[PDB]
Formats: structure tokens, sequence, C-alpha cells
């Protein structure tokens, strides 16, 4: 049966013959309607912007032309070697962003001990000769350097990693409690440790529960960050985080996500200042750095040799009491019964990482939402570690 | 690199581990949890049922078979192994019967069941045999010349006498609670209490009738299994 | 911060069936438009120093550059669009208190001193990223997937809506979820269902959209787009087809590699930038979940994970009836053998055979669909196991 | 060619990792030394650090041997495996 | 990786090849069986021959001995083997003692020869799933399911094959004590099953019905088309 | 992967091996069966004979395998030896044992039991053979069976199995009558099957190799239909279809 085109007869056909009589008008006014939108889209237009004006009590008018004429503007360039100046060469390689390197001079206002390699030199537009350093001023509470003095978590809040926390308590508590035992026992306080182990395992989080028994702040630096666009002058942050840390009290030095960081020319200027703010650093003080990441190896081999991170503390996933204790850990911030078997929801969920826990009380809590109760029972958080955990052949052969 | 050890059980790990016989061991916290207690007035064996859907029968499901009339078992596992694990216990009971016509204790039951275990590395398996360690672990109780005794075997072929043991999916926590609610006196009634106490404990689901099965071997009577009636009684005082 | 931009959202008409009903609801809607036509024009028809001298000021024309840094209240770090960033001067009549680092400050094109800051700079692609006219799918358009649009109200609906009790549970609302399963099975449209039905901002990506080949445009993309989103605030990204950028972490060797996986790393930052407790919130879709990496979609990150399988009967059935309820069937037509073959239909299949039956219809000179209709359309649209006599 | 210490090269290496801790001449490198039989080199590295570490663990109980001896049983193989199936 | 070899046991303890020939049943036909007061039914989804296969060879329901019947769902040449097994074994069994052979001694059998063929390399599991149905010779109704594992369990109406889940909450919600009082009613909760997911009804549905001991006749296509218009009665009659 | 040894099933429960061996028989030379009313017969395609072959030959596609036996083989030739001898010996091994010619579904059972223990065990490579087995019994009169590598087996009026037997079978079945074809008319549809399935546009006798059972006279013969017979039949049918296509 071969297939007949519709012919112009049939078009015909077709489109009138069996119709609504109001087909015509409701296809005309669903027209004319998108019209119409079309039509107010167009009329209302040309919002206004209104840049940013400040009301006029604030306008020095006169002011603002004289800066205009005479302020020169200095694109903003990053210093590299300093090429022996020593006021016989003074000339230093500088790149401006973009654009290019420059060998330039300095200028009248400046002076060479303020300018040495790496930060941030406000040079000119004509002669390019630097102008002005200008320090990235980081400081970041827009970003990470957590900068936590006492985090809230404690001893308590952290659950199972019993011999993770014995560990990390002997490092950075013995020296940093009872440092005449060290001194008496004739050994130099342990430099640092890498807190290593599945992600989630929540190494993070003993670490902070130990700076809050230490009472020493807890400085959290992420990796991301100084692989994203705040790279380059770095090494000047951690200048400056080490050095308000000199001027802070005993402090608890702390690089999670460091992977990132260790896995390289502006990243490994990073290092060698850690290098520079460690070894060069004495030993002694109270700065104790924390290393944390899951990668056992991609740290820098240089980085680990002794007169450095001297041990490293392996974190495991939580075991059966460890993962009750953080499933009660986490259940204390919920509206649940006060008979929860909590051992049980424990052993349903083996090989469950914390972050695992969370979510699966997490998932409990909506599980609790969706019915409209403001109470969790036990059958939401049976039904929660049955979404989150797994992600007949065990019920029919086994037994 | 643990994989090239992970392949067959004639292999040993750089550290001396027999990872497959390991992984056999592990198989039994995918079994249901099987406690069973020692006291001086016998030994009780208390299981869960996890029933897959009500319409099953449950007389099917044999978490507790009986070897012979003065002994008692409670199983964790395939349910394939541990069958022919029983019948080879069965058989063997029977064997002794007939070769020296006495009742043979529970220590040499768990022996011949353990010599039938750890077979898997022998050549003696032409003929026809597991080439792989058996993944079911074994709870016998029961009462010999030496009173009431309760053992538990290990899938690697281990036995040990235990007052108060618990295998299956919750092994640790119930075994865990035993140790501290076990004391050597504690009768039978009360055992059977505690018993039925860890159960309702390490449950997922709610204690009922129809997910325990229980058994109790004493001095005096042979092997008994509760009966409905003799369980709801047991359970309401819990 | 100004609300949510949602979109134009006009009213439904319920009838839909080619009635009077239906005439007297779209004849209301034009006449409240033609009314409101008539107010826009007779308004703008009826009725009618410092400003230019700070214009004049200002100069002619002025560029415009992302602030990065504010060393004083009078000198700041701006970058122009290029990449190239310098060390320039603050007016007095630009006002302070909005500058932020991120904003998009106006420049003088010589001497490129800040002279104002520009609240809205959205660029073009950010700008059509930003859906306007609400699409005309709905939940009554989709049929089955009860627990999926259960799940999706729970994650970007209930906390925008009444949200007490997330807080009286004392659960974090759900930051971020994504969708997945095999193609056609509603992934896109439960996205277009959610629009429809959203009272807050709703930014459609394509996710291969953020890539873009300059050097850091592709993250400058990303953090425009969430900036937009939490400055529209509430505001709901659905990022289509994350899978492509989404795909496992490995090792860059090409600079173009490196600058994926920056963007990559942009929006894993930017995602972790907002706290869950802030009303943004992020929806992905892709197909092959297995390829995404294992940290874009971890707990802390992406903690729901929306699976979409192929509809059952019950669930085909009602696909069926949703997309065949705008025909004119006849009474032979069963539609229970078509749900019967077990076969790998989906939502798009059944919509497609729905399609072919209307062209099996046409092609016999008849507006009225028959049951051998579609028993030939689903033969003509399935395309492509066991042999058979194996498995009985 | 680099040979495994033997005996007495044991012993000088525990030596010289340990020279810098407080260490009493009431210790005996030469017992250590025999008891460190498939050590090699920065095992006995690790035997020495390990020590004074459970000499802290002792209280910062300085001037002990008991110390090197329990340091020689644990070192690579400090974790105790615990593991059933062994007679 | 642990997968590919019958006789490794995985990390978590899983005989994956032996789960993998379980799953391998779930690929086959619907096949539910229901135990009743007096009468035990075999259901079964029967493929539709196109054109020229022969119906009388293509059997699913097979009786072991006079006393016992089975359906399969997973494998025909397996199911063959085994088929020709049991009723080898329930024919030396009662050569042995004389007495026909119990359900569950046939079932026993059937599940140690699976068992048996999945402990040693070089011997494919069983794909299979059989639902041994009949009746002891001292008049009880018994019905047992064997897996593919070589393990077996009682059941008192159970599916198997593809879409078993379905025809297994079905059951599990209309399975009830008076459901079963009559052999009419027994036959309308199997056929209400089958059609659950075998929804064309008439053809594509096969029933055998053992009363006690009268050697099963299998309802041949002339009640069946009966048997499923008095359930549409009685559909239309409760709606 | 899962392509390993055949005792070995995929996570999806598929059995590779045995389904290659299933997908290798569509490189096998064509061969059909057509069940008649009183007659049965078996149209095979010789695919390789290049220019000197000597033909000292009975059948090489169809086997006779008793004197109410016969059947065609698609597959290795190795294989398809070994299951010929193989059913030879379990055909006389019944008629031994029972004094009685074998049934059909007795058999093609045997024979297939046979095929699934090569694939359920032993770590051998199952036997990549299809079969067609013609017969007559008192049982059932005359019966066509079409065997499979997997060890199955079906019962068929119009079989067709080896290259292009897809299109084949479509076609037969679109164009087959039940209960009322004789022998006549179910050799003219065979011959029109070897003509649209086969990639020749006039196909001669030499690549055509015809069996036909027929059971007469208390006794049924088994005959391979001769050169001039089958040259005859298709010159019959040739001037069948120019009769059909001058009427169109
Ligand atoms: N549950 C459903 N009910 C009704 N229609 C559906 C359903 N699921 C899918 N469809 C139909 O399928 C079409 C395509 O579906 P959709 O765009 O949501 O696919 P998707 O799963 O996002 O696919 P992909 O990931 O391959 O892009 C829709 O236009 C809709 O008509
Ligand atoms: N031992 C523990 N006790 C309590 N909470 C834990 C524990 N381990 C992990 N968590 C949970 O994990 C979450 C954060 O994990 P985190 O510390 O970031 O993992 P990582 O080990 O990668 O640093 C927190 O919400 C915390 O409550
Ligand atoms: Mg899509």
């Amino acid at each position: 049966k071969p297939i007949r085109a519709l012919d112009e007869g049939d078009i015909a056909l077709l489109k009138t013959y069996g119709q609504s009589t109001y087909s015509r008008q409701i296809k005309q006014v669903e027209d004319d309607i998108q019209q119409l939108l079309k039509k107010i889209n167009e009329l209302t237009g040309i919002k206004e912007s209104d840049t940013g004006l400040a009301p006029p009590a604030l306008w020095d008018l006169a002011a603002d032309k004289q800066t205009l004429q005479s302020e020169q503007p200095l694109q903003v360039a990053r210093c590299t070697k300093i090429i022996n100046a020593d006021s016989e060469d003074p000339k230093y390689i500088i790149n401006v962003k973009q654009f290019a390197k420059f060998v330039v001079d300095l200028s009248d206002q400046v002076a060479p001990t303020d300018i040495e390699e790496g930060m941030r030199v406000g040079v000119d537009r004509n002669k390019y000769q630097i102008h002005i350093p200008l320090p990235p001023k980081i400081d970041p509470t827009v970003t990470m350097m957590q900068v936590e003095e006492k985090p809230d978590v404690t001893y308590s809040d952290v659950g199972g990693c019993k011999e993770q926390i014995e560990k990390l308590r002997e490092v950075v508590e013995t020296p940093l409690l009872h440092p005449e035992r060290f001194v008496n026992l004739g050994i130099e306080p342990p430099k640092g440790v890498l807190l290593f182990g599945p992600p989630g395992t929540g190494k993070t989080l003993c670490a902070r529960a130990v700076a809050n028994r230490t009472d020493a702040c807890f400085i959290r630096v992420i990796g991301s960050e100084l692989v994203q666009k705040y790279v380059g002058e770095g090494a000047r942050m951690v200048r400056e985080l080490f050095e308000m840390a000199r001027t802070k009290k005993a402090c608890l030095i702390f690089f999670d996500e460091i992977d990132a960081i260790g896995g390289d020319n502006e990243v490994q200027r990073t290092m060698l200042e850690l290098i520079n703010q460690l070894d060069g650093f004495d030993p002694r003080g109270n700065i104790k750095v924390l290393m944390a990441t899951n990668r056992p190896d991609t740290l820098d081999p240089a980085l680990m040799r002794p007169g450095r991170l001297d041990r490293k503390i392996e974190f495991s996933l939580p075991d059966l009491e460890g993962r009750t204790h953080i499933f009660k850990i986490h259940a204390r911030s919920m509206s649940v019964e006060r008979d929860i078997r909590f051992e049980l929801l424990a052993r349903l969920c083996p090989n469950s990482t914390g972050a695992e826990i969370r979510s699966v009380c997490t998932e409990a809590g909506m599980f609790a939402i969706r019915a409209r109760r403001k109470i969790a029972t036990e059958k939401d958080f049976l039904e929660a570690v049955n979404k989150v955990i797994k992600s007949t052949p065990r019920y029919m052969t086994y037994n | 690199t643990r994989s090239e050890y992970d392949r067959g059980v004639n292999t040993f790990s750089p550290e001396g581990r027999l990872f497959q016989v390991e992984y056999a061991i592990e198989a039994i916290k995918l079994g249901s949890t099987a406690i069973g207690i020692q006291t001086s007035e016998g030994v009780c064996l208390a299981v869960e049922k996890r029933i897959t859907s009500p319409l099953m029968e449950p007389s099917s499901i044999e978490k507790i078979v009986e070897i012979d009339a003065h002994i008692g078992c409670a199983m964790s596992g395939l349910i394939a192994d541990a069958k022919t694990l029983i019948d080879k216990a069965r058989v063997e009971t029977q064997n002794h019967w007939f070769t020296y016509n006495e009742t043979m204790t529970v220590e040499s039951v768990t022996q011949a069941v353990s010599n039938l275990a750890l077979q898997f590395g022998e050549e003696d398996a032409d003929p026809g045999a597991m080439s792989r360690p058996f993944g079911v672990a074994l709870l016998f109780g029961g009462v010999d010349e030496k009173g009431p005794q309760l053992f538990h075997m290990d899938p690697s072929g281990t036995f040990v006498q235990c007052d108060a043991r618990a295998i299956g999916s919750a092994s640790e926590g119930a075994q865990s609670s035993l140790q501290e609610v076990y004391h050597k006196s504690m009768t039978l009634k009360e055992a059977i209490k505690s018993s039925l106490i860890i159960l309702k404990q390490v449950m997922e689901e709610k204690l009922n009738a129809t997910n325990i099965e229980l058994a109790t071997v004493q001095p005096g009577q042979n092997f008994h299994m509760f009966t409905k009636e003799e369980l709801e009684e047991v359970i309401k005082d819990i | 911060t100004k609300g949510p931009d949602a979109a134009s959202k006009l009213p439904l008409v319920t009838p839909h069936t080619q009635c009077r009903l239906k005439l007297l609801k779209l004849e209301r809607i034009k006449d409240y438009l033609l009314m409101e036509e008539e107010f826009i024009r007779n308004q703008e028809q009826m009725k009618p120093e410092e400003r230019s001298k700070v214009d004049d000021l200002r100069g002619t024309p002025m560029s415009v550059g992302t602030l990065e840094e504010i060393i004083d209240d009078n000198h700041a770090i701006v970058s122009t669009s290029v990449g190239s960033e310098h060390y320039v001067s603050i007016l007095s009549f630009v006002d302070k208190d909005l500058l932020e680092p991120g904003c998009s400050v106006l420049l003088n094109h010589k001497v490129h001193a800040v002279i104002g800051v520009l609240m809205d700079d959205t660029d073009p692609l950010v700008t059509v990223m930003k859906v306007e006219k609400a699409p005309q799918e709905t939940y009554a358009d989709i049929g089955g997937l009860d627990n999926q649009i259960q799940e999706i109200k729970e994650s970007v609906e209930l906390p925008l809506t009444h949200p007490e009790y997330y807080e009286e549970m004392g659960i974090k609302p759900p930051k971020g979820v994504i969708l997945y399963g095999p193609p056609g099975t509603g992934k896109t449209l439960l996205a277009k269902a959610v629009a429809n039905q959203t009272s807050a901002t709703f930014l459609r990506v394509v996710g291969s959209e953020l890539i873009q080949k300059y050097l850091g445009d592709g993250p400058k993309l990303v953090r425009e787009l969430f900036r937009v989103a939490e400055e529209h605030a509430p505001s709901i990204v659905f990022i289509d087809e994350i899978d492509a950028i989404g795909t496992k972490r490995y090792d860059s060797n090409s600079g173009g590699e490196r600058e994926i996986q920056r963007t990559m790393l942009e929006l894993l930052n930017q995602l972790d930038g907002f706290d869950s407790r802030g009303d943004v919130k992020v929806i992905m879709a892709t197909n092959r979940i297995e390829t995404l990496d294992p940290a874009l979609i971890r707990p802390g990150r992406i903690d729901r994970k929306i699976e979409f399988p192929l509809p059952d009967e019950k669930t085909k059935k009602r696909i069926f009836q949703i997309h065949t309820s705008r025909m004119t069937l006849a009474d032979d037509v069963t539609l229970d053998d078509l749900i019967m073959a077990k076969d790998d239909l989906s939502g798009a299949d059944i919509k497609a055979i729905c399609t072919e039956a209307g062209l099996m219809a046409l092609r016999e000179r008849r507006m009225k669909v028959t049951n051998e209709d579609f028993k030939k359309s689903k033969e003509n649209v399935l395309y492509k196991g066991t042999p058979e006599g194996l498995y009985l | 060619e680099f040979p495994m210490p033997n005996e007495e090269a044991r012993a000088r290496i525990m030596q010289i990792h340990s020279r810098k801790m407080n260490v009493s001449p009431d210790v005996n490198y030469e017992e250590l030394a025999r008891c460190t039989d498939d050590f090699n080199g920065a095992q006995c590295k690790a035997v020495c650090v390990e020590a004074g570490m459970i000499a802290l663990r002792r209280g910062a109980t300085e001037l002990t041997h008991e110390d090197y001896m329990e340091g020689i049983l644990e070192v690579q193989a400090k974790k105790k495996a615990n593991l059933q199936y062994y007679a | 990786s642990y997968d590919r070899a019958i006789t490794v046991f995985s990390p978590d303890g899983h005989l994956f090849q032996v789960e993998y020939a379980q799953e391998a049943v779930k690929k086959g036909s619907t096949a539910v069986g229901v135990r009743g007061r007096d009468i035990v039914v075999l259901g079964v989804e029967k493929k539709s021959v196109a054109k020229l296969q022969d119906e009388r060879t293509v059997r699913k329901i097979c009786a072991l001995d006079d006393n016992v019947c089975m359906a399969f769902a997973g494998l025909t040449a397996d199911a063959r083997i085994v088929i020709n097994r049991a009723r080898v074994e329930c024919q030396s069994h009662r050569l042995t003692v004389e007495d026909p052979v119990t359900v569950e001694y046939i079932t026993r059998y059937i599940a140690s020869l699976k068992q048996r063929y999945t402990q040693s390399n070089g011997r494919r599991p069983f794909g299979i799933s059989a639902l041994i149905v009949g009746f002891d010779f001292d008049g009880t109704p018994r019905l047992y399911q064997t897996d593919p594992s070589g393990t077996y369990h009682a059941w008192k109406a159970n599916a198997i094959g593809r879409g078993a889940k379905s025809v297994r909450e079905f059951l599990e919600k209309n399975y009830t004590d008076e459901a079963i009082e009559t052999d009419d009613l027994t036959i309308k909760l199997v056929i209400k099953a089958l059609l659950e997911v075998v929804q064309s009804g008439g053809k594509n549905i096969e029933l055998a019905v053992m009363r006690r001991d009268q050697s099963l006749k299998i309802l041949n296509p002339e009640e069946i088309e009966k048997y499923v218009a008095e359930i549409e009665k009685e559909k239309e009659e409760n709606e | 992967r899962y392509d390993s040894r055949t005792t070995i099933f995929s996570p999806e429960g598929r059995l590779y091996q045995v389904e290659y061996a299933m997908e290798a028989i569509g490189h096998a030379g064509t061969c059909l069966g057509i069940l008649a009313n009183d007659g049965v017969l078996l149209a095979a395609e010789r695919r390789n004979i290049h220019k000197l072959l000597d033909e000292v030959f009975f059948s090489e596609k169809i086997y006779k395998l008793n004197e109410d036996m016969a059947c065609s083989v698609a597959g290795i030739t190795s294989d398809a030896n070994v299951l010929t001898n193989e059913l030879r010996l379990i055909a006389q091994r019944y008629l031994l044992q029972y004094q009685e010619p074998i049934p059909c579904e007795q058999l093609v059972t045997a024979l297939c039991d046979i095929k699934q223990a090569y694939t359920q065990f032993g770590g051998k490579r199952p036997f990549g053979v299809s079969l067609l087995y013609i017969g007559w019994d008192k049982h059932y009169g005359f019966q066509l069976y079409q065997s499979d590598p997997s060890g199955n087996y079906g019962g068929w009026k119009a079989t067709c199995i080896g290259n292009n037997s897809a299109a084949a079978v479509s076609m037969l079945k679109q164009d087959y009558k039940e209960g009322e074809m004789t022998l006549k008319s179910a050799l003219a549809l065979a011959i029109k099957v070897l003509n649209k399935t086969m990639d020749v546009s006039k196909l001669s006798a030499e690549k055509v190799e015809i069996a036909t059972l027929t059971r007469e006279n208390g006794k049924t013969v088994i005959r391979v239909l001769k050169q001039k017979e089958v040259e005859q039949l298709i010159k019959k049918h040739e001037e069948e279809e120019a009769k059909a296509e001058r009427e169109k």
C-alpha cells in the first residue's frame, strides 16, 4: 500500500471539516495575546540603571578634576628576580599581567628595602618603573583562612577516631602543653603531622576539636583557592598569615585540601616559602602545622623529609562504635525520639564515612518532614539509611 | 595490591593471611543474628528470622535445626553451605551412634563438622567437594557427659567453647551486650529472658512470634524448639 | 538585595478543549493586556547641574571593569575586561558602600579612575541564561514520577515556601540536587515544570555553555552566573548536561584541558561558597551519572540524587493518557497492548509513539487515531538482545 | 654494593640515630643490635624514633632501655592484627 | 575481578556468579503457583507463538511424577536437564523405598543438584528457578520454590520469572484464608495474579491444577476462555 | 569482560559464548524445511561448489539418521559430523533397546541434552551447529524440529536457518497456508524461498539440495531429489514466475 501525498483538497478539507466553531476565534485571540505581550515588553524597556552616584553632599568636583589631571594611573604587575640590584643594578623583572614582562628601575618614592621578589608592584604606564608596592593586604575574611579562634566543636563531638584523636593529642598537645617533658627527654618537639585518610573521615573535625581543647586558634587553609584566581602572591599570603601567627599566641596551623597545592611555578613558590617559614622559622614555635589530605604520596617528596613534617596519622573509616557515636552526635541536633536504636543504624551502614552519616541523618529529617511530623522516628532513619547507603539477592541465599 | 592474593584460597598474602577465608568469615555478617548462651541448667538458642514476605511459610526458614535429640544447632550464612554442613553433622552423629552405640559429645560433633570444613584446600576433593571455604558459621549447643555444652564453629574450621556467643549480621553488638549481661550461675529462664532482650535490642524489626525461632536443650528433656504458644509465653514477659 | 525576578507566567487557561469557556478566559486575558497597554502608552504620553557636571567628569566613553581590591577609600585595583588590572583612584561621587570586590565599576576611558559602579552588568551570555518566559509544561503535564516530583519539591520548593520545618528539625535544606537516568526519562521536563511553578529566578544553563574560548572567561562566566543567582535571590540554577564539564578529574597537559579543569574547580568552589541556608539552589541533569566526578556529588555539595527509572506499566499508561489527552481517539483503541509489550519505552518514546500514530491517521485521511495506527506506530518509532529461545 | 647491616652495623645505625636524645649509658645497644635481625637501616631509625615516642608515653620517663625493646617489637609491624582462625 | 569466578568470595562475601545465575531467572517468563485447601495451581505466562511453532513442545509446566508438578523460569535447556534428572530421581526413590516421593524430598533433591552444580569451576550454575507443587501421599498441599543458588523454600503462593515482584505484591495483598476455600476461588486468584502482568488474558496463559491425587490434567484451551469469562463476569460484578 | 569460557554468567544473566554460538549460524548455508499435509521436505543451499568438487556424496547438508529420520546441518563441519554421528548412535541405541524406531521428540531431546551438556559444564566450546530434523512417527505423523546450538529445540511447520534466515522465515510465515499444502505446493514454496533468500538472479539446481520424506504403504521413504527432478522443479517454478510477471 503506497502512501499517497495529501492533496491540496485533502489539506483544505482536513483543516476545516470537524473543528470547533470557536477554534478560529481561539487561535486569533491566542495570537493576539502573544502579540500584545510582545508589545508590552517592547514599550516598557529602557529600565534606568542609575549608576553609583553618591548624594551631592559628598562631591568635591574640583578635587576630582585635579586628581584626574594629576594622579597618574599605575598598572599592577608581579615582580620577579631582583637581578642583583645592590644600588649597581636597580632593575627587576616584572610581569605586567597578560600584557608583557619588562625590566624596570625604582621610583624616588619607593626604596629598595620594601621591594623584593614576588609582591604586587604598581608600575607606571610610560617607563613602567615600579612606583608603589601594593601588598595583597589579604587577611581574607572574604574567603578561606578560617581564622577561627575557638571552634565550637569539642572533644566530645568527635566520635570513633579514638586512636586517631589520641595520636593527635600526643603530637599537638604533649609538646604544646608539656614542653618541659620534650626538653628533658632531649628531643625537638614534633614539627608536624600529615593527617591522611579517606575523605569525609573527619580529620578536619578532629583537628578542630584539639584546637578547641588547646585553646590555640585554628587556621584552615584550602588549596583550590590559590589554584584559582588568587594565584601568584600566595607566597605573600602564607608569609603574612605566618607573621600574624607569630604575633598571635599559641596557634594551630592546618592545611586541608592541600593535595591541590602539592599536585607548579607560583605553587612551587608557595611551598618553598612555607619551607622558609617552617625550616627557617625555628621548629620550637607554637604555630604547629597540621597537614591533612587523603593522598599520602602526592605531597612533594621534599616536604616530609626529617627536620620537617615528622609523622603521619592514618585515619580510617569509623567502626561500629564509631558509627553509632557519630550517629548520636549528629542526632543530638535533631528533633527525634529518645528510643532510637543508633547501634542498629550504625550496623546498617558498614564502611560508611562520617559525611555519609550526616547525610543519612539529614535524609531521616527529610523523611520525617515528608509525613509532616515534627519528630523523626526510627522508621525514618531506616528509610534514610536504605536510601543513602546502598546508593532479594542477600535475602534468598543468605539467611 | 591485595588483588593478586585475593583470587584463590591457596595463595598466601605478604602478611600471611588467607584472604579468601577472611571473606568467608565476613560472609557471616550477611546472615541473621543468632544468639546462644551456656547455662548450668542448659543452653538456649535464639535467632532472627528476617521474613522476606508475610506469604512465606515460616517453617521453611531453618535457622535452628536438630542434629540429634541431645544437641541443637544455630546457623548464620549461606543456606546451601549450611544445609550440607547440617547433613554432615547428622550423618556423623548417626555414624558414632552406630559404631560406638553412644551419644557423641557436642565437642566431637563440632570436631567432625570442622573436619568436613577446612577441607577446601585439600586434594581429597577429586571425587567432588568444596573448592572454596564454607561461608556459614555454626552455633552448636547441647548436653553431654560434661553437662550442657555450647560450641561456635568458624568457617575456617575453628571451634571454641563459648559461654555466650552471638553470630550473624550483628555479632559485634550482641556480643558486646552479652559481655556485660552474662553471668555464670544465670538460670535458664533468666538466660532466655536475657537472650530475648538482646535480640529485641539488636533486631531491625519489632519482636513478635514470627521474628524469632527459639530452641533450648536441658539435661532432662531432649532438644526442644519453642512452639508458637511457648514463644508467646516467653515474649509476654519481655 | 532586589528580590526574585521570576518569569512572566501568563495565567493558565484550564479548559483547553476549544470551548466557550476557553474563549471567555482568553478574551479576559486579552482584555487585561489591552488595558495594560493603554495605561502604559497613555502614562508615557500624560505628564512630562551637578549630574551633568559629574557626567562631564566621567567623560565619554566610560569603560566597564570589575573591582578586585580596595587599598584605601581613594584607591583600588580594577581589572579591565581584557584581563589587565591597574591601581586606580576612586573619585568622590562614586558611592563607596556599593564597592565590594567583584562588582562592576565604571572606569574612565583615560586614566581609568573609578567614576561609578554598575549594579546590573550581566553579560549577554548570563542574561540569556536567565529564564524570562516560563515554559508551558507543568506538573500536570508530567505523568508518573510522583516520587521524583515530591523530592524536587522538597528540595527546591519547600525551603522557598514555608521552611519552618527545616530548622524545626535542625537539618539543613538540601543545597543543590542532581537528576540522573536514561535519556528521555523526564529530567528536563521536570525542570521545565519547576520553572513553571517556581516563584524564584530560574537560570537555565547548558553546562557546555560555561566553557569559553578565551583564558579566564570560563571561571568568570561561572562566577557571574552564580553572582547573579545570589543577587537575584531566591534563585534556582539549572545546569543541564552537567557531564559536559562534570567528567572525571584527571591530570591536565594541554592548556584547554587546564582551562576546563579551572572552570569546573571554580564551579565547585562557588557551589561551596554559598551556605545551604541561602535561597539559591542548583539543579543538574545528566544521562551518564557514572562518568561524573565523585566530588561534585559529594554529600557536602549535592546530597540529593533523584533517580529517573524507565517508566513502569502504570507510569507508561499515565504518560499515554497525558499525551493522548489532546487526540480524537476512537473507542477501539485499547492502549493496553502497547504498554503490555515488555520494552524500554520512555516518556520521549511514548510521545513519539503518539505523534507517529497521529501521522498514520493522517496517512489514512482520518483525524481519529485507531488501535491499528498505534500498532504500526509503535513498530515504526522503536529502533533496535537475548536470542529468542534461550530464556523462555 | 650496599649490604644489609649485619649485627654491629645495626648497632652503629642505632647509635648514630641516638646521639641527640639524652639516653643514659644504662641502655645496651648491642642487645638491641642482636635483636635487629632482618632490620635494614631506616628501620633502626624508626626504632629510635618509636623508642623515644613511648619514652614519652611512659610519662616522659627519660633514661630507659625497655622503650628500645618495645620499639624493636613494634616498628613497621606496630599494628597488631588480632586475626581470628589462627591457632 | 570477583565476578568471573564461581567459587571465589568477593570482599563483601558474595558469590557473584551465583547471584548472576539467580538474576538470569528474572529474564525468563512469569510463572505463579498457588496452593489451596484441596487444589494447587500453576499459572505461567505463555509466549505467543508467531505462526509456526508447535505449542505441544514448548512445555513450561512439566510433571515430575504423578504426585508432583513444577513450573520453571529462566533457561529452557537447563530446565529440561533438571526435569529429566528430577523424574529419574523420583523413579529411583520409588524404587528404593516403594512409596511415592513427597514434595519436600524431590524439592530437596533439585536444590542439592543445583547446589552441587554451583560449587566448582567448570560447572555453570543451573540458571532456572522451579516452583515445585504437589501433594504428599497423606494428602497435604505443599508448594516449594527452588533457587539457582541451590536453596529451596516453602511458599503458599509464589511467582517467579519476569515481573515476579509485582505478582508477589499482588498475592500479598490478595492471598486470604477464604480465597482458597473452593477450587474456583484459587483459580480466580491465580488468574488475577497472571493478568496483573499478562493483561491480554485468554491466550498467553497456561494453568495446571492438582486436586487430591487424580493425575493432574492441564487446563485445556476450552475452559481457560470459560474461566477468564467467569473472571470478567465477577470483575464487572464487583465493579 | 564476561566473554571467557562458556561456564560464565554476565551480570545481566546472558551466556555470551552461547550467544556467539547462536549468531555464528548466520554464516552457515541456508537450509529450510516445510511441513506439508502428506509429506515433509528439507531444502538446503550448497554454498560452496567452486568448480572442482567431486560431488561424491548423497547429501552434504542433509544427513539421514534412521529409516524414519533425516536432518539438515548448518554450522562448523567438525561439529556437524560429530553431532550427526551421535544422532545415528543414539537412534540405533534406542532401536536396540526398544525394538522400535525412535520418536522425533525423543531423539531431538537427546541431542539437545548433549548440546546443553556441552555448554553446561566442562570448559568446552558449545556445538556451533543448528539442525532441522525431518521424520515421521505413529505418535504425531509428520514432524519438523529446528535445533539450536544452545541445546534448545522447537516444533515447527516452516523454518529456515543459515544466512538470510530472518528474511526467509519472515516471508515464509507471510506465505504459509497451514494445513492445506501438499508436497508439490511445499516444493514450489521452498524454491521461491531459496530464490528470494539467495544471492543469485537465477539459482541453479547444483546450489540447491532438497530431500523429501514421505510415508506410503506402511513404510517411510527418504529420497533426495535427483538432478533431473530438481531441474524440472526449478524450471517449472521459473515458468510459473514468468507467467506471474507477464500477467502483471
Ligand atoms: N513522565 C513523563 N510524562 C510525560 N511526558 C514525559 C515524561 N517523561 C518524559 N516525557 C516526554 O519526554 C520529552 C523529553 O523528555 P526530557 O526532555 O525531560 O528528557 P531528559 O530525560 O531530560 O533527556 P536527556 O537527558 O536525554 O536530554 C518531554 O518533552 C516529554 O513530552
Ligand atoms: N568522628 C567523628 N565524629 C563526629 N562527626 C564526624 C566524625 N567524623 C566525621 N564527622 C562529620 O563529618 C563532617 C565533616 O567531615 P570532614 O572533617 O570535612 O572530613 P575530612 O576527614 O575529609 O576532613 C562533619 O559534619 C562531622 O560531623
Ligand atoms: Mg535533558
